[PDB]
Parts: C-alpha cells; sequence; structure tokens
RNA sequence: AGCCGGUAGCGGGCGUGGAUCCCUGGAUGUCCGAAUGGGGGAACCCGGCCGGCGGGAACGCCGGUCACCGCGCGCGCGGGGGGAACCUGGGGAACUGAAACAUCUCAGUACCCAGAGGAGAGGAAAGAGAAAUCGACUCCCUGAGUAGCGGCGAGCGAAAGGGGACCAGCCUAAACCGUCCGGCUUGUCCGGGCGGGGUCGUGGGGCCCUCGGACCGAAUCCCCAGCCUAGCCGAAGCUGUUGGGAAGCAGCGCCAGAGAGGGUGAAAGCCCCGUAGGCGAAAGGUGGGGGGAUAGGUGAGGGUACCCGAGUACCCCGUGGUUCGUGGAGCCAUGGGGGAAUCUGGGCGGACCACCGCCUAAGGCUAAGUACUCCGGGUGACCGAUAGCGCACCAGUAC
RNA sequence: GAAUGCCGGCAUGAGUAACGAUAAAGAGGGUGAGAAUCCCUCUCGCCGUAAGCCCAAGGGUUCCUACGCAAUGGUCGUCAGCGUAGGGUUAGGCGGGACCUAAGGUGAAGCCGAAAGGCGUAGCCGAAGGGCAGCCGGUUAAUAUUCCGGCCCUUCCCGCAG
RNA sequence: CUCUAAGCACAACCUGCGGGAACCCGUACCGCAAACCGACACAGGUGGGCGGGUGCAAGAGCACUCAGGCGCGCGGGAGAA
C-alpha cells in the first residue's frame, strides 16, 4: 500500500549512530530506492518530528561464504535525518 | 495465527470499507515496524508475531483489492 | 501426494519384528519423511551427552530410536488383536480405519 | 534493381554456362561445358511518373508492366482522391489490383 | 494427522473448529528483457499529461496513460519476441569422390535468412499416359537400382501401374440484374463499393421462350460423452528355531481376476508400498466421438453466342526443375523481347505434322492419413560413477 | 604391454637446483605452548623528481576493530592484503546525471539492397572539450570541500517593492 | 547578452530584498603497486599534479639530506675450485 513504514526499516544500531542522537541526528536503515524527500516525509509521519536535513549513503552487502557456497549479503541504505531544534525521536533515545 | 482468528479476521475485514481497510493496514504496518525495531534490539521473544502481522497485512490488502474489483 | 501411514500417534501397536518383536506399546510420534515411528519403551539406545545445561552431569541419556513403520501393527481396541488396516466409509461419508479381524474402529 | 511494385517481378538467380565445341546437329563431337557459375537476372525496372489528383506519384515498375500503371490511373477516377497524401494515393492505386 | 522447504539447532508458533501437503481458478507480482513515453554501457537514468499524498508552489513519492508499423470509418483491431527437433519458402559452400582435374560428384547437403504451426507442405486435373484406362493431395510397401541420365567416367537415378494408410470437398472472377457514391466526354456514360447471380469438361454459366415446384447438410456454432490437469478402494500368517536382525530352516494354515515389481535388520504371495479388478472432478484444459442448430446445397428440353481469370497463353532469347549434363529435348517454372483468342476458344500425349484421344492455364481455401520429441508416462538379452548425458553430487558451474 | 596413446595414482632425478634484485643489519624489553621472522625501544643502513604525497583508470571490502593460525605467505609466524564476526563510505557548492555539443554513433524525411540488412538531412546520443555556485579549521578506531564550526555563494518557487 | 514574431501588455521580463524549496549516483581502501595488466605477494608494463634543502655554471642531472617511507617474507656459518 506504500506507507512511511515501508520507507523506514530499522534503526542503525552502532556506536557511530548512537553518538549522533545528542545533536538530533538519527540514523535509520531505509529502503534502497527511497529518495531524500521521501525519507523526510516518512520520518515526519512516523515519529512526530520535523526533518530539516537528510543525508543518505548506500551500504553494499558483504560477500560471505558458507563452506563451498560463496554468496553476498543484501545491499542496504542508511539515512541520517536531522530533526528541528529541540526535537527528539523517543523511540531511538533508548539507547 | 490460529485458524479461527484468521476466519474472524476475514469476516471483519470484509465488513470494512476501503478507507477503513487502508487505515487498518497503515496501523498494522506501523506495528510491524515496531516489531522489527523490537526484534533488532533482541526484545521480541515471540518472533512468530512478525510473520503473523505480515500475513495479516496481506489478507487486508487482498480484501481491499477485492472490494475495488467485484 | 502424501506418505501413506497405516499407523497413528498414539494408537497401540505390536512391534512384529526385530529385536523387540512381540512388544506392545503406544506410538509416541510418527515421522513421515522417514517412514518411521517411535514406540514408547521400544528401541532404547544410549546417547552420550556433554556436560551442559539440561545435563550438568554429562553422562548418557536413554532415547527411543525410530522403527520402520512396516515393523508395526495396530492393536484393535475392539477385539484386542494385532491386525491389518481396512478402510470403511461412515454413514456421513467419512472414511475410517477398521479392523481386518473383527471390524471394529481404530480411529 | 529490386522489385516491380506492380508485378512483384524480382531478381532471379540464373546460371551462366560457358560452352565449347561444335553442336552434334552440325556434325561436331558435341558441346563441352567449360564453366558454370551463378549470376542474377534483373527485371527491367524503370520509373513511371504519373500525376493523380494534383499529386505526383512515382512507380518503380518492370518495363513489361508500364501500361498497367496507367490502367490504375483510369480506375482511380472513380475513387475519391483529393485531399490525400502522395503516399496514401499510391496505396489506393495499388489496392486496385 | 501432523506441520512452519533443503535443515538440525536457538527462539517461538500452527493443526480433527481439518493445518502441512497435492490439483484448479483468482489476487499480488520491484526492475530488465520484443520492451514499447524518452535515453541508455540490460536490470539504470530522465520526462509530458490526468488524479492523489506532504506545510507543498518549487522537491519528491504513489496510481493511471503516452513507441513504431499495418489494416478498416481521431476511434478500434492486429503486428513485434521466444520455442529441442520437425516443416515450407528465399539464398547456398567446400573438403571429399572421380586414385591428378575443370564438366560431373559431395549437394540443393552444411550453413545463413524469412515464415508457419502443433504440425508444416500438398491438394480437387489446362493430371496421368496408352489401358477403347485411371480419377484431389499427402504417407508406407512394391514397381526398381528398372527406365533412363552420365568427361556413357566416377557415379546419378525417376514415373505409370499394383498393395496399403487416410479419405472430402469447397468459395470466388467474368456475363446479366439492383443499389450507393464519384466524375463532367451529360448519360442507354465511365469508374468504385456493396448485394443478388454464378463456378463447370459429356463443357459450364448468363440472358429470353414452354414445362416440372422436399430431401441433402458443414470444415461453423451450441450441448454432451470420453480424456487430461489432484486422488481413492483393493484378498490372504501365525508359532518355534539359529541369529544383532528372519523374510532362512521347521511345524501347521491361508489368499489369488492379485505369484509384476520395490521395501522391511539376510532370502516375505498373506508385515509394508503395491499388483489384478474396480472407483473418482466443484474448477481449468481438451473434445477428431454422440446429439442439436446454422450457413450451405438442387430441374429439363429450346433459342441466343453475352461470359468463362492478360502483358497471360503463345513464339524467341537466357536459365532452373525432372532420370534428362544440349541431347531428336518435349513437359513444368520464368529474367528479357514480341504478343492473342473466350469453346468454331485454348494447354497436353518427348522435336515437328497429320489423325485419334486426355484436360480446361493465367484467383483463393480445405480436415485425415505424414514428420519431430522441449514435455509426460511405459518398457529394455541399454550403462552402472574413466561407464551412461558434458552434469547421479549446488554443472553449462569452477576454471 | 607398447599407439611420443587417454584419465588417474605414485615413483626417479634429490634432501639436489632454488627460496625472486648485494639498500643491511645488531641488541634490549614484551607477548606467547612455540619467536632471527609479531609488538615496543635504542643503534645501524637504504629512497628522497622517490622507494615520499595527491588525482584518474582498473580492482571491488583488500579499510577499521575483536577473536584466530588448518591452508594461503617461497622459511617461521603469536603477524598478515588469510580465516570468523562486528563496524565503517554522510555533499544544492567535489565528480557525473536532471545542461551543451566533438569525432563517431543513431536516425522522423528520403535513398538502396534476394532476406538478414546498407545508407541518410534535421533531430537525438556521445567528453577527460564548453558551461556551472566552497574556502579554512576541528572531529572518528575507520568518512569528511560531504559531519561539525566560522565566513561565503548558486538555482528553483512564491510573495513585496521599483 | 541583444533583436523582434506569434501572442500578451489583470500578463510578462529586469533589478532589489524576503521566506520557502533544492532530487539521483560515486565517496571505504590499494593505486609506479603484495590490492591495477603480466597464471605468482613476479626485478617487466601503467596517464595527470606536488615533488623541500645544500653544493656542483644551470637543471627535474649528480652526491648527501628534510618531511615522509623503507632494509625488498628464509636464515646461520665457512672464506676451496
Ligand atoms: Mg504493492
Ligand atoms: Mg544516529
Ligand atoms: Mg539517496
Ligand atoms: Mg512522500
Ligand atoms: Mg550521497
Ligand atoms: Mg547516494
Ligand atoms: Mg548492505
Ligand atoms: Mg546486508
Ligand atoms: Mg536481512
Ligand atoms: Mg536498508
Ligand atoms: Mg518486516
Ligand atoms: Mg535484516
Ligand atoms: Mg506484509
Ligand atoms: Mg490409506
Ligand atoms: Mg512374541
Ligand atoms: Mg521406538
Ligand atoms: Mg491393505
Ligand atoms: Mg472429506
Ligand atoms: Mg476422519
Ligand atoms: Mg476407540
Ligand atoms: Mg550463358
Ligand atoms: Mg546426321
Ligand atoms: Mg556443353
Ligand atoms: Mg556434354
Ligand atoms: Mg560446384
Ligand atoms: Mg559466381
Ligand atoms: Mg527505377
Ligand atoms: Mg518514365
Ligand atoms: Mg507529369
Ligand atoms: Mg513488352
Ligand atoms: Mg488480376
Ligand atoms: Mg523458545
Ligand atoms: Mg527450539
Ligand atoms: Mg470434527
Ligand atoms: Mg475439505
Ligand atoms: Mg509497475
Ligand atoms: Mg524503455
Ligand atoms: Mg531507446
Ligand atoms: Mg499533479
Ligand atoms: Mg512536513
Ligand atoms: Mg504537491
Ligand atoms: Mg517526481
Ligand atoms: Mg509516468
Ligand atoms: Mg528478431
Ligand atoms: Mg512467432
Ligand atoms: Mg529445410
Ligand atoms: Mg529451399
Ligand atoms: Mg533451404
Ligand atoms: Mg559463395
Ligand atoms: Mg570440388
Ligand atoms: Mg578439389
Ligand atoms: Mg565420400
Ligand atoms: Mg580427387
Ligand atoms: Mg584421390
Ligand atoms: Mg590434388
Ligand atoms: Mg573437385
Ligand atoms: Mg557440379
Ligand atoms: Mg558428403
Ligand atoms: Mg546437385
Ligand atoms: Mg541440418
Ligand atoms: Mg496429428
Ligand atoms: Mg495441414
Ligand atoms: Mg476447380
Ligand atoms: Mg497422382
Ligand atoms: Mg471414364
Ligand atoms: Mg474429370
Ligand atoms: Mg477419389
Ligand atoms: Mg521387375
Ligand atoms: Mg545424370
Ligand atoms: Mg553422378
Ligand atoms: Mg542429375
Ligand atoms: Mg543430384
Ligand atoms: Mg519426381
Ligand atoms: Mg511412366
Ligand atoms: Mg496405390
Ligand atoms: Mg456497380
Ligand atoms: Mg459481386
Ligand atoms: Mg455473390
Ligand atoms: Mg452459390
Ligand atoms: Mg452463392
Ligand atoms: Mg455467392
Ligand atoms: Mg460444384
Ligand atoms: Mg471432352
Ligand atoms: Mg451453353
Ligand atoms: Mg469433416
Ligand atoms: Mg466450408
Ligand atoms: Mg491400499
Ligand atoms: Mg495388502
Ligand atoms: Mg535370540
Ligand atoms: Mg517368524
Ligand atoms: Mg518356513
Ligand atoms: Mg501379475
Ligand atoms: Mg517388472
Ligand atoms: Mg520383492
Ligand atoms: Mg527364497
Ligand atoms: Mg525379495
Ligand atoms: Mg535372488
Ligand atoms: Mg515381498
Ligand atoms: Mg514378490
Ligand atoms: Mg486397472
Ligand atoms: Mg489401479
Ligand atoms: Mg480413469
Ligand atoms: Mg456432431
Ligand atoms: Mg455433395
Ligand atoms: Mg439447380
Ligand atoms: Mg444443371
Ligand atoms: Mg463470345
Ligand atoms: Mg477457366
Ligand atoms: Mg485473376
Ligand atoms: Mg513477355
Ligand atoms: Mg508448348
Ligand atoms: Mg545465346
Ligand atoms: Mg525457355
Ligand atoms: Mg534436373
Ligand atoms: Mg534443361
Ligand atoms: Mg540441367
Ligand atoms: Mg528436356
Ligand atoms: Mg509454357
Ligand atoms: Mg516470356
Ligand atoms: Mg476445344
Ligand atoms: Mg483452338
Ligand atoms: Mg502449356
Ligand atoms: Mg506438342
Ligand atoms: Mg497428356
Ligand atoms: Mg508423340
Ligand atoms: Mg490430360
Ligand atoms: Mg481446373
Ligand atoms: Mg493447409
Ligand atoms: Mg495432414
Ligand atoms: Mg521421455
Ligand atoms: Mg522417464
Ligand atoms: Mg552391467
Ligand atoms: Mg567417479
Ligand atoms: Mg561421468
Ligand atoms: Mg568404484
Ligand atoms: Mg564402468
Ligand atoms: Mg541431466
Ligand atoms: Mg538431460
Ligand atoms: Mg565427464
Ligand atoms: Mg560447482
Ligand atoms: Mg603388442
Ligand atoms: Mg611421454
Ligand atoms: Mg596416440
Ligand atoms: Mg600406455
Ligand atoms: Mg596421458
Ligand atoms: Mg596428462
Ligand atoms: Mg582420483
Ligand atoms: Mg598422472
Ligand atoms: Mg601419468
Ligand atoms: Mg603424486
Ligand atoms: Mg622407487
Ligand atoms: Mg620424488
Ligand atoms: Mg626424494
Ligand atoms: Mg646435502
Ligand atoms: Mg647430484
Ligand atoms: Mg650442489
Ligand atoms: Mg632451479
Ligand atoms: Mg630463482
Ligand atoms: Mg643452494
Ligand atoms: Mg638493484
Ligand atoms: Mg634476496
Ligand atoms: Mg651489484
Ligand atoms: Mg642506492
Ligand atoms: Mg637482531
Ligand atoms: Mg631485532
Ligand atoms: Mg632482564
Ligand atoms: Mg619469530
Ligand atoms: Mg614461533
Ligand atoms: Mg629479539
Ligand atoms: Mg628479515
Ligand atoms: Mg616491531
Ligand atoms: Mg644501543
Ligand atoms: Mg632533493
Ligand atoms: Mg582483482
Ligand atoms: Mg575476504
Ligand atoms: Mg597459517
Ligand atoms: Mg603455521
Ligand atoms: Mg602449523
Ligand atoms: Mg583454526
Ligand atoms: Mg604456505
Ligand atoms: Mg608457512
Ligand atoms: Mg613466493
Ligand atoms: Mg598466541
Ligand atoms: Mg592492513
Ligand atoms: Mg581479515
Ligand atoms: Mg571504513
Ligand atoms: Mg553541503
Ligand atoms: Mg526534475
Ligand atoms: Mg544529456
Ligand atoms: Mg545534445
Ligand atoms: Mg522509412
Ligand atoms: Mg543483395
Ligand atoms: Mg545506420
Ligand atoms: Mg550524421
Ligand atoms: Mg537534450
Ligand atoms: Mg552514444
Ligand atoms: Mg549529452
Ligand atoms: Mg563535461
Ligand atoms: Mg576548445
Ligand atoms: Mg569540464
Ligand atoms: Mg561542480
Ligand atoms: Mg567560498
Ligand atoms: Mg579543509
Ligand atoms: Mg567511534
Ligand atoms: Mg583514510
Ligand atoms: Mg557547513
Ligand atoms: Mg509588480
Ligand atoms: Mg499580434
Ligand atoms: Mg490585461
Ligand atoms: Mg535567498
Ligand atoms: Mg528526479
Ligand atoms: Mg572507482
Ligand atoms: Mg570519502
Ligand atoms: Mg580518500
Ligand atoms: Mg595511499
Ligand atoms: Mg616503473
Ligand atoms: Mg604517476
Ligand atoms: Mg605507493
Ligand atoms: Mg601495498
Ligand atoms: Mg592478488
Ligand atoms: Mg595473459
Ligand atoms: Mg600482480
Ligand atoms: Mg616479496
Ligand atoms: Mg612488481
Ligand atoms: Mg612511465
Ligand atoms: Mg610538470
Ligand atoms: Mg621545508
Ligand atoms: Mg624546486
Ligand atoms: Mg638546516
Ligand atoms: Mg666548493
Ligand atoms: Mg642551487
Ligand atoms: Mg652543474
Ligand atoms: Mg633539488
Ligand atoms: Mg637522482
Ligand atoms: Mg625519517
Ligand atoms: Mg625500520
Ligand atoms: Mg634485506
Ligand atoms: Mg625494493
Ligand atoms: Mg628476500
Ligand atoms: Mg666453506
Ligand atoms: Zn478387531
Amino acid at each position: 500500500m506504500k506507507t512511511a513504514y515501508d520507507v523506514i526499516l530499522a534503526p542503525v544500531l552502532s556506536e557511530k549512530a548512537y553518538a549522533g542522537f545528542a545533536e538530533g541526528k538519527y540514523t535509520f536503515w531505509v529502503h534502497p530506492k527511497a529518495t531524500k524527500t521521501e525519507i523526510k516525509n516518512a520520518v515526519e509521519t512516523a515519529f512526530k518530528v520535523k526533518v530539516v536535513k537528510v543525508n543518505t549513503l548506500h551500504v553494499r552487502g558483504k560477500k560471505k561464504r558458507l563452506g563451498r557456497y560463496l554468496g553476498k549479503r543484501p545491499d542496504r541504505k542508511k539515512a541520517i535525518v536531522q530533526v528541528a531544534p529541540g526535537q527528539k525521536i523517543e523511540a531511538l533515545e533508548g539507547l | 495465527m490460529k485458524l479461527s482468528e484468521v476466519r474472524k479476521q476475514l469476516e471483519e475485514a470484509r465488513k470494512l470499507s476501503p478507507v477503513e481497510l487502508e487505515k487498518l493496514v497503515r496501523e498494522k504496518k506501523r506495528e510491524l515496524m515496531e516489531l522489527r525495531f523490537q526484534a533488532s534490539i533482541g526484545q521480541l521473544s515471540q518472533n512468530h508475531k512478525i510473520r503473523d502481522l505480515k500475513r495479516q497485512i496481506a489478507r487486508l490488502l487482498t480484501v481491499l483489492n477485492e472490494k475495488r474489483r467485484q | 501426494m502424501r506418505v501413506k501411514m497405516h499407523v497413528k500417534k498414539g494408537d497401540t501397536v505390536l512391534v512384529a519384528s526385530g529385536k523387540y518383536k512381540g512388544r506392545v506399546g503406544k506410538v509416541k510420534e510418527v515421522l513421515p519423511k522417514k517412514y518411521a515411528v517411535i514406540v514408547e519403551g521400544v528401541n532404547i539406545v544410549k546417547k552420550a551427552v556433554r556436560v551442559s545445561p539440561k545435563y550438568p552431569q554429562g553422562g548418557f541419556i536413554e532415547k527411543e530410536a525410530p522403527l520402520h513403520a512396516s515393523k508395526v501393527r495396530p492393536i484393535c481396541p475392539a477385539c484386542g488383536k494385532p491386525t491389518r488396516v481396512r478402510k470403511k466409509f461412515l454413514e456421513n461419508g467419512k472414511k475410517i480405519r477398521v479392523c481386518a479381524k473383527c471390524g471394529g474402529a481404530l480411529d | 534493381s529490386k522489385v516491380c511494385e506492380i508485378s512483384g517481378k524480382r531478381p532471379i538467380v540464373a546460371n551462366s554456362i560457358q560452352r565449347r565445341g561444335k553442336a552434334k546437329r552440325e556434325g561436331g563431337v558435341g558441346k563441352k561445358t567449360t564453366g558454370i557459375s551463378k549470376r542474377r537476372q534483373y527485371p527491367n525496372l524503370q520509373k513511371v511518373r504519373v500525376r493523380v489528383a494534383g499529386q505526383e506519384i512515382t512507380f518503380r515498375v518492370a518495363a513489361s508492366h508500364i501500361p498497367k500503371v496507367y490502367e490504375l490511373v483510369e480506375r482511380a477516377k472513380g475513387l475519391k482522391l483529393e485531399g490525400l497524401s502522395p503516399k496514401e494515393i499510391k496505396k489506393e492505386l495499388l489496392k486496385l489490383l
């Protein structure tokens, strides 16, 4: 049906992402084809905040193997959204 | 979920208009994202709930697609 | 389309052949992908266990090993005898397993 | 040269047979074949310019079927032709076969 | 009655309120690909238009629509690409053989290309060819390695007839009517549509005179059986013994329209899966068979000589096809030139002529018998891991 | 039993040649089951229009960190571009696209060719050429003209004013 | 930038200011090399920029050095042909 909950997939659980909460920058795993305008509206519908800046980057999957079988982990995309001054995303300040 | 709850879910969904159906899916999709968060911090013991909600969303969209196609 | 299984959890069966021939016991479990069954108290093998949770002593446990389904025969609850399985269509139309010896139902 | 638009005459493959000797019917020992190789025989294609309904139509035709083009000009006087394009015109004249 | 694929486990669930699973129909189906809004280094990028979403105008997202080409009066319909072999058409080698080599052979094969379909081609005599005969076409056997062809070398190689498989015949053009539209050489005009008429070789049809006034029936459509895409019922054995294990050995029985085969701890008709013999479809596919509709189909003399497929027949030049390599070279086909007639016309019977016979050219369609094996099943004096497919296995992979 | 036959297995040569630039090493301390070979310190030597630094191709996780040492590494190995796992690439201004054209490619029109196809004006595509707005510093184990800080700037939309 | 055509001059453009809006892909690391081309951690091959100092006539030459980076992934002895 296409909802904000299709764009945002999971939070990014890393010491690097956590260190950004203090400045209001929250890092999410998002859908690989989602644009910056889309992620903006998806966060603002999902978490009741105002997004003033969105950075994005693609994260290629790591090649892995299991014995004889060489494979690859799926590709992913991270978005870092800056919320308006004084706002916060409680579902992430967790953590 | 349980087979009787699926049956009841399908009776009730079929009494809903397309607007109600969209609003329900939007709600269950939100709860699904909440389940993925919980599961990603190791907090979803009952991981069967993830699949159940996903099929629920499938049934609802199936019935929504039904009601715009009689 | 399915593995045909003449025996069910957990009816009563005779183990008609093998080391435990003559034993009568309850079908604990049925394994269609293996055409096997597990019969309570039959086929007891010694499995070795590492020290751990569940076995902080280590040592060994007892396990029922599976039996090939053809070594097993239901004991009919009407006449109490080991028997082959016949099919019978009930008045409503459902089919049930009946006893080739007398005719009683086996469920 | 290609294809007669009217008859569909097209190039055909023919052999070129080189011969020596005196034909038996002239008292010779007979003709011997000193070379056979493939060649093509083309239709005698020419351009016919005709003017139909104040438009100029150009046909690529075998010389054999040149009169068949003017035949189509006559049979087109009963067709409602004005206002049409030279392409659409030729189609009408050609559909009259 | 178990289940959440291979796949165990962690951690959690479902199922006699019928799950898993199997069949059928439907729904969803990102992006690329004929790929088709446009572009592009396939799976990426960038737009128009209408509607929606956000604070939304810029920005973005969602839904819809937008290529080219053909055919019919901007609207429809169709086309495109794929498919293991098979098929038809358009093109078309060489090694090799001729113990050299060029005609010839290999061979209209290999291959390229276009197209077709579950087949394709062919097909209702301008046939055969010598029987006062046969009677569409395709396919098998035979005719026959015959007749012939052939640097008469190497080689190449028919047809009629006979025995069989299958079986089926149709629509049209023209004459002559009618109508509509067009033209401006004004009409008994010419042309274009459409409709009626008509379809044959003993010739047939048109038009005008007399007379005579229902059977047949599709290859099209409907219904149905049958079949396919899951399935299901299915006889009869116990004990002792050796042994890890019985199905072996021993005792005593039993079934059989079932003693094919495979499994089970070793060697089992009666333990299991099966086998003989039976049973089964709401849904989709098929339906060449049974039934029913529709289209369609049909006389005699008599007179008239209107019509019977044109750059065609026919002749000549250059070639192909056929057994025919220029041969006495006809026949079928046709690139060039010349160029008719409508039955008192025309083609053929191997130059040609006479006679005597056969057949009706220049429009189209047509099941079945035939071919193939990607697919499914059945069966082997077929293989059994260097074998059998290149692959029994994560192979068109690694490399 | 032979085909310099085929596939495979294992021998011989042989503990032999070699271990890949003659820029070069020594010691102390540490770690560890194990140390010439890993880490730290001091001494020594070599490059220094490079053997240093930054771009572009190409490569494609080789980056950082933890845990490893069967194999890979021409020795060794506690080390590693190796194995296992987690983390890591942040842009209106850098580069490319939503801009332009070049050769060339493609190609409505048009031309040609048995088929397949060959051409072809405009147009379209096509760059490392034209055009176009960001500098300095700080910060991470790992990114930074991208995040942060300071000071600047560009385009689009809408409004007001002239 | 300038010129005008259709059109339009309730528009439209230019200048100034203000608010708002600003998408897609690359960005790690190697990169004269042990990560690229050479079957190898192979003395070979690989385009552009920076490339300090002293002396030697000059210089990107040459020698030694800065910054920075290395001693080239077998060693220990012996001191025959
Ligand atoms: Mg969807
Ligand atoms: Mg964050
Ligand atoms: Mg993005
Ligand atoms: Mg959005
Ligand atoms: Mg980015
Ligand atoms: Mg990006
Ligand atoms: Mg990823
Ligand atoms: Mg991943
Ligand atoms: Mg995942
Ligand atoms: Mg993601
Ligand atoms: Mg999910
Ligand atoms: Mg995940
Ligand atoms: Mg779902
Ligand atoms: Mg059964
Ligand atoms: Mg007993
Ligand atoms: Mg048991
Ligand atoms: Mg039975
Ligand atoms: Mg039932
Ligand atoms: Mg039941
Ligand atoms: Mg009971
Ligand atoms: Mg000649
Ligand atoms: Mg003579
Ligand atoms: Mg000759
Ligand atoms: Mg000759
Ligand atoms: Mg030849
Ligand atoms: Mg030639
Ligand atoms: Mg011409
Ligand atoms: Mg002329
Ligand atoms: Mg003229
Ligand atoms: Mg002529
Ligand atoms: Mg004609
Ligand atoms: Mg659990
Ligand atoms: Mg568990
Ligand atoms: Mg019940
Ligand atoms: Mg049911
Ligand atoms: Mg779509
Ligand atoms: Mg496209
Ligand atoms: Mg394109
Ligand atoms: Mg819109
Ligand atoms: Mg908002
Ligand atoms: Mg909007
Ligand atoms: Mg958009
Ligand atoms: Mg669109
Ligand atoms: Mg094609
Ligand atoms: Mg096709
Ligand atoms: Mg063929
Ligand atoms: Mg052919
Ligand atoms: Mg051919
Ligand atoms: Mg050639
Ligand atoms: Mg030859
Ligand atoms: Mg030769
Ligand atoms: Mg030969
Ligand atoms: Mg020869
Ligand atoms: Mg020879
Ligand atoms: Mg020779
Ligand atoms: Mg030859
Ligand atoms: Mg020849
Ligand atoms: Mg041959
Ligand atoms: Mg030949
Ligand atoms: Mg072939
Ligand atoms: Mg057939
Ligand atoms: Mg056919
Ligand atoms: Mg006929
Ligand atoms: Mg015949
Ligand atoms: Mg007769
Ligand atoms: Mg006849
Ligand atoms: Mg007949
Ligand atoms: Mg004979
Ligand atoms: Mg011959
Ligand atoms: Mg020959
Ligand atoms: Mg011949
Ligand atoms: Mg031949
Ligand atoms: Mg023949
Ligand atoms: Mg004959
Ligand atoms: Mg016959
Ligand atoms: Mg008329
Ligand atoms: Mg008519
Ligand atoms: Mg008619
Ligand atoms: Mg008729
Ligand atoms: Mg008729
Ligand atoms: Mg008719
Ligand atoms: Mg007839
Ligand atoms: Mg006659
Ligand atoms: Mg007559
Ligand atoms: Mg029929
Ligand atoms: Mg018919
Ligand atoms: Mg049965
Ligand atoms: Mg039985
Ligand atoms: Mg015993
Ligand atoms: Mg026994
Ligand atoms: Mg016995
Ligand atoms: Mg039998
Ligand atoms: Mg058998
Ligand atoms: Mg057997
Ligand atoms: Mg026996
Ligand atoms: Mg046996
Ligand atoms: Mg035997
Ligand atoms: Mg048996
Ligand atoms: Mg048997
Ligand atoms: Mg049967
Ligand atoms: Mg049966
Ligand atoms: Mg049946
Ligand atoms: Mg019938
Ligand atoms: Mg009849
Ligand atoms: Mg009649
Ligand atoms: Mg008659
Ligand atoms: Mg006449
Ligand atoms: Mg005729
Ligand atoms: Mg005709
Ligand atoms: Mg002629
Ligand atoms: Mg003749
Ligand atoms: Mg001549
Ligand atoms: Mg001729
Ligand atoms: Mg021939
Ligand atoms: Mg000839
Ligand atoms: Mg010839
Ligand atoms: Mg001849
Ligand atoms: Mg002729
Ligand atoms: Mg001629
Ligand atoms: Mg005659
Ligand atoms: Mg005549
Ligand atoms: Mg003739
Ligand atoms: Mg003649
Ligand atoms: Mg004849
Ligand atoms: Mg004769
Ligand atoms: Mg004849
Ligand atoms: Mg005829
Ligand atoms: Mg046909
Ligand atoms: Mg046929
Ligand atoms: Mg098969
Ligand atoms: Mg098979
Ligand atoms: Mg064998
Ligand atoms: Mg093997
Ligand atoms: Mg093999
Ligand atoms: Mg073996
Ligand atoms: Mg073998
Ligand atoms: Mg295979
Ligand atoms: Mg195969
Ligand atoms: Mg092989
Ligand atoms: Mg493999
Ligand atoms: Mg020998
Ligand atoms: Mg050798
Ligand atoms: Mg050999
Ligand atoms: Mg040998
Ligand atoms: Mg060998
Ligand atoms: Mg070898
Ligand atoms: Mg081996
Ligand atoms: Mg070997
Ligand atoms: Mg060997
Ligand atoms: Mg070896
Ligand atoms: Mg030896
Ligand atoms: Mg050796
Ligand atoms: Mg040795
Ligand atoms: Mg030695
Ligand atoms: Mg030696
Ligand atoms: Mg030596
Ligand atoms: Mg050596
Ligand atoms: Mg060496
Ligand atoms: Mg040495
Ligand atoms: Mg050196
Ligand atoms: Mg060295
Ligand atoms: Mg030296
Ligand atoms: Mg040096
Ligand atoms: Mg040292
Ligand atoms: Mg040292
Ligand atoms: Mg000390
Ligand atoms: Mg060491
Ligand atoms: Mg060591
Ligand atoms: Mg040391
Ligand atoms: Mg060293
Ligand atoms: Mg160190
Ligand atoms: Mg010191
Ligand atoms: Mg210097
Ligand atoms: Mg590489
Ligand atoms: Mg790796
Ligand atoms: Mg190692
Ligand atoms: Mg080691
Ligand atoms: Mg080791
Ligand atoms: Mg290890
Ligand atoms: Mg190694
Ligand atoms: Mg080593
Ligand atoms: Mg090495
Ligand atoms: Mg260690
Ligand atoms: Mg490293
Ligand atoms: Mg590593
Ligand atoms: Mg990193
Ligand atoms: Mg920025
Ligand atoms: Mg845009
Ligand atoms: Mg562009
Ligand atoms: Mg351009
Ligand atoms: Mg064109
Ligand atoms: Mg050509
Ligand atoms: Mg072109
Ligand atoms: Mg051009
Ligand atoms: Mg452009
Ligand atoms: Mg281009
Ligand atoms: Mg461009
Ligand atoms: Mg550029
Ligand atoms: Mg320039
Ligand atoms: Mg530039
Ligand atoms: Mg720029
Ligand atoms: Mg600046
Ligand atoms: Mg800076
Ligand atoms: Mg950190
Ligand atoms: Mg770095
Ligand atoms: Mg900044
Ligand atoms: Mg104003
Ligand atoms: Mg004006
Ligand atoms: Mg105004
Ligand atoms: Mg501004
Ligand atoms: Mg965009
Ligand atoms: Mg790159
Ligand atoms: Mg970067
Ligand atoms: Mg960098
Ligand atoms: Mg570097
Ligand atoms: Mg170099
Ligand atoms: Mg360089
Ligand atoms: Mg370097
Ligand atoms: Mg390196
Ligand atoms: Mg490498
Ligand atoms: Mg090479
Ligand atoms: Mg290399
Ligand atoms: Mg090295
Ligand atoms: Mg090197
Ligand atoms: Mg160089
Ligand atoms: Mg320079
Ligand atoms: Mg300095
Ligand atoms: Mg300098
Ligand atoms: Mg100094
Ligand atoms: Mg001095
Ligand atoms: Mg100086
Ligand atoms: Mg000097
Ligand atoms: Mg200097
Ligand atoms: Mg120097
Ligand atoms: Mg230094
Ligand atoms: Mg050092
Ligand atoms: Mg060294
Ligand atoms: Mg070096
Ligand atoms: Mg070395
Ligand atoms: Mg010595
Ligand atoms: Zn009983």
